[PDB]
RNA sequence: UAGCGGCGAGCGAACGGGGAGGAGCCCAGAGCCUGAAUCAGUGUGUGUGUUAGUGGAAGCGUCUGGAAAGGCGCGCGAUACAGGGUGACAGCCCCGUACACAAAAAUGCACAUGCUGUGAGCUCGAUGAGUAGGGCGGGACACGUGGUAUCCUGUCUGAAUAUGGGGGGACCAUCCUCCAAGGCUAAAUACUCCUGACUGACCGAUAGUGAACCAGUACCGUGAGGGAAAGGCGAAAAGAACCCCGGCGAGGGGAGUGAAAAAGAACCUGAAACCGUGUACGUACAAGCAGUGGGAGCAUGCUUAGGCGUGUGACUGCGUACCUUUUGUAUAAUGGGUCAGCGACUUAUAUUCUGUAGCAAGGUUAACCGAAUAGGGGAGCCGAAGGGAAACCGAGUCUUAACU
């Protein structure tokens, strides 16, 4: 029997071109370009999964370096310090208690101090 | 053996036959098999070659920027096409006497379990009328049946075509769809000594 | 009931569906490669053809010839003996139990397996196993 | 329609209780003067197909 | 399969067996005796059937809606619920349907059948010459001249004629077989331009016939010839009286029909590309497959008295499209203007292998007959033993003078 096939196209385009949604000219309307843009943003958007643990390690690292040379101490050496006294806390929230409390920043740097 | 319901006589009903196991299989492939062999299959488009159009390539070769072609009855062409035309064809097989055989009597037999079957004395109708034999159906308490009798009544028959429900039959022509598709099935002794002398 | 019927497991096994996808597995290139005489449509070549090399079959010589005695000769099975009627089985009653072909003029009893009522053969070649087998069981030959 | 025999093979050919083919050796027609005696008596008798050529043989006489 | 074959590609029988089907006679002539079997026509009978036909069963009260067959409750016919219509899905409103009856004429037939007309039983005797065969050259037979039988012949020739001749696959001799060179002949089988039913795991307007529409038309070609596109308002035209702007126009707006006029003749639904109009944010010091991860601001909704979602996306890290072909492509190699539709591993028959179901030293039927997808029909196939080129032997056998 035949199978006319216009029902199910539309249906996985408009899925697609959903998707597509915001786009800049063609790449939003057209299908054949839409196609294109809506996998390559996949792709993308995998790739990128990876990144953004490193960009904010990064952003981190540098508040942290900031935050210890206004108390007088390079990051290479108060992360040492930290680790030669066994302490557990990682970059994210050292980042976070260099821009807020910085009277329990400025104890890190002292716990670091030591060794 | 089978109780009846109007005279307590025990039939001596063979073992082999009814008491017997279920298999799925089998059964699924001759009532798919009695299906497929139902079909008549007469159907038929037209390839290349039977549509009615010119051989004459439509434009040259090369020169034109147009994309080579040799045909306007060529299946990437609107109008004259489709590539694997189908033929008539005969879609009905082979199914095994003994597949068959086996399917019925595994069919038959599950029956019994189910309750299905339902064995019984002299069954005619008195005339040819419809009135009266919808209305012995309440007494008997049926009503989506299946009529299977060795001596084939006509009185039986004319006023069984226009009822729906009810299907009449002779024990020589009983189905592999027909006794699974029907809710009840009803069986006249003599037509279970027909069926059960022919199946063996 | 009807619908409830399925078949057993393993017994449809769907089949390949050519170019329908990447997903699929099989798809651009039916499972045939990328170009070359086997991937074009009507592709392939003919049966023993080792690409212009002599082929197999006409390197090696030819040998013997059919005999026309051969196809008229039957060896029949000890086994399917005494199947015909009590202990006679000359030749067309033994061609009457459909046990060998009718145009079959000569035939000869091999050892195989079994016999228990005494037949006595005639007009019919037989073998020497078989002879100590007949014998055996009671029944003369010729 | 049925599959036609590589009638050429079938000559050639020839079907054992196993499944193999037995074929003749090649180089035994003319020019035997020449060749020792010890290869005449080994290209005398009956051979096997090899393994790595029997799919071609099977192909072209299926029947047997 | 046996054969044929640059023994390649390929082609490919017959005998014999199942069925379908059945049927046999005239002339190269004489006696007694003759219309008696036989057909080939005329009028003529019923069993009848074909081109007009007729009849042809049985439903309502409520609710919802423009409209009832619908939901809802009791019905009521069925040798008729095949099917089609009617203001939404009808067994019962109408057409029908089974089913019962139809013909003045034109008949299609098959048996009585008077009959221009035609010849039986049975004696004795005949039984197809430029022919069979041959030489040469071709062709047909599965058989390609080959060791090549057999039939047909263009050419050149030439028998014997039932105390006789042909065939039995070079050829020859006994046995078996038939009687050429003269004729007729129904059925099984092929086929559908065509007139009816009936069915489709056939299509549903780019499909299906080229052609659902006044299509083999328009149009193209000197001609042969090629050859389109183009379906649907609504239940019913009830197709918009009359006013208004306008060129006593096109088009529109009110009023009015209708259930509905973004159903108003382009008229069901009305997608996409494509072009618009408003609303929110962004955008005139900023470089590049235009996205992506971060991300303030800004515009906005919810419940809470604080958090969430949608839109936009300043700035900023990374980031050279897709396909094809390739050792390798952002490539400045190929292909694509876009969208919508159509567009590519199928079918039949054989064969081997895997799975799966049946039954098992057995398994299975083909055609076909059949109250028929039952059951008969095992003709046959395949298997149960091979070895040998083969005769032949056979749990062995081949090799060999013979095998430790
Ligand atoms: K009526
Ligand atoms: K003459
Ligand atoms: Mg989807
Ligand atoms: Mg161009
Ligand atoms: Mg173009
Ligand atoms: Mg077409
Ligand atoms: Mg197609
Ligand atoms: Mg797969
Ligand atoms: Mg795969
Ligand atoms: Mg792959
Ligand atoms: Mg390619
Ligand atoms: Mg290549
Ligand atoms: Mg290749
Ligand atoms: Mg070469
Ligand atoms: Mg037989
Ligand atoms: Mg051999
Ligand atoms: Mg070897
Ligand atoms: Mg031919
Ligand atoms: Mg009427
Ligand atoms: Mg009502
Ligand atoms: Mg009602
Ligand atoms: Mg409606
Ligand atoms: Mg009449
Ligand atoms: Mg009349
Ligand atoms: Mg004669
Ligand atoms: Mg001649
Ligand atoms: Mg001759
Ligand atoms: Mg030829
Ligand atoms: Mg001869
Ligand atoms: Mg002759
Ligand atoms: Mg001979
Ligand atoms: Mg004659
Ligand atoms: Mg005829
Ligand atoms: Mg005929
Ligand atoms: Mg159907
Ligand atoms: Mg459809
Ligand atoms: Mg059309
Ligand atoms: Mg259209
Ligand atoms: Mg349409
Ligand atoms: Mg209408
Ligand atoms: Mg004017
Ligand atoms: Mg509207
Ligand atoms: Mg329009
Ligand atoms: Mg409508
Ligand atoms: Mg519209
Ligand atoms: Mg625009
Ligand atoms: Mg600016
Ligand atoms: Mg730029
Ligand atoms: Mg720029
Ligand atoms: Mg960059
Ligand atoms: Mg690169
Ligand atoms: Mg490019
Ligand atoms: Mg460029
Ligand atoms: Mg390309
Ligand atoms: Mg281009
Ligand atoms: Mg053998």
């Amino acid at each position: 029997a035949r199978v006319k096939r216009g029902v199910i196209a539309r249906a996985r385009h408009k899925k697609i071109l959903k998707q597509a949604k915001g786009y800049y000219g063609a790449r939003s309307r057209v299908y054949r370009v839409a196609f294109q843009a809506v996998i390559k943003a996949g792709q993308y958007a995998y790739r990128d999964r990876r990144q953004r643990k490193r960009q904010f390690r990064q952003l981190w690292i540098a508040r942290i370096n900031a935050a210890a040379r206004q108390n007088g101490i390079s990051y290479s050496k108060f992360i040492n310090g930290l680790k030669k006294a066994s302490v557990e806390i990682d970059r994210k929230i050292l980042a976070d208690i260099a821009v807020f409390d910085k009277v329990a920043f400025t104890a890190l740097v002292e716990k670091a101090k030591a060794a | 053996e089978l109780v009846l319901k109007d005279a307590q006589s025990a039939l001596t009903v063979s073992e082999t036959t009814f008491g017997r196991d279920f298999n799925e299989a089998l059964v699924h492939q001759v009532v798919v098999a009695y299906a497929a062999g139902a079909r008549q299959g007469t159907r038929a488009q037209k390839t290349r070659a039977e549509v009615t159009g010119s051989g004459k390539k439509p434009w040259r070769q090369k020169g034109t920027g147009r994309a080579r072609s040799g045909s306007i009855k060529s299946p990437i062409w609107r109008s004259g096409g489709v590539t694997f035309a189908a033929r008539p064809q005969d879609h009905s097989q082979k199914v095994n006497k003994k597949m068959y055989r086996g399917a019925l009597k595994s069919i038959l037999s599950e029956l019994v379990r189910q309750d299905r079957l339902i064995v019984v004395e002299k069954f005619s109708v008195e005339a040819p009328k419809t009135k009266l034999l919808a209305q012995k159906l309440k007494d008997m308490a049926l009503e989506d049946v299946l009529i299977i009798t060795g001596e084939l009544d006509e009185n039986l028959f004319l006023a069984a075509r226009n009822l729906h429900k009810v299907d009449v039959r002779d024990a020589t022509g009983i189905d592999p769809v027909s006794l699974i598709a029907f809710d009840k099935v009803v069986m006249t002794a003599d037509a279970v000594k027909q069926v059960e002398e022919m199946l063996a | 009931r009807l619908n409830t019927l399925s078949p057993a497991e393993g017994s449809k096994k769907a089949g390949k569906r050519l170019g329908r996808g990447i997903g699929s597995g099989l798809g651009k290139t039916g499972g045939r490669g990328h170009k070359g005489q086997k991937s074009r449509s009507g592709g392939g070549v003919r049966r023993g053809f080792e690409g212009g090399q002599m082929p197999l079959y006409r390197r090696l010589p030819k040998f013997g010839f059919t005999s026309r005695k051969a196809a008229i000769t039957a060896e029949i099975r000890l086994s399917d003996l005494a199947k015909v009627e009590g202990g006679v089985v000359d030749l067309n009653t033994l061609k009457a139990a459909n046990i060998i072909g009718i145009q079959i003029e000569f035939a000869k009893v091999i050892l195989a397996g079994e016999v228990t009522t005494p037949v006595t053969v005639r007009g019919l070649r037989v073998t020497k196993g078989a002879r100590a087998a007949i014998e055996a069981a009671g029944g003369k030959i010729e | 329609p049925k599959i036609k025999t590589v009638r050429g093979a079938a000559k050639r050919f020839k079907k054992t209780g196993k499944g193999g083919f037995k074929h003749k050796h090649a180089n035994l027609r003319h020019i035997l003067t020449k060749k020792a005696t010890k290869r005449k008596r080994h290209l005398r008798p009956k051979a096997m197909v090899s393994k790595g050529d029997l799919g071609l043989v099977i192909a072209c006489l299926p029947y047997a």
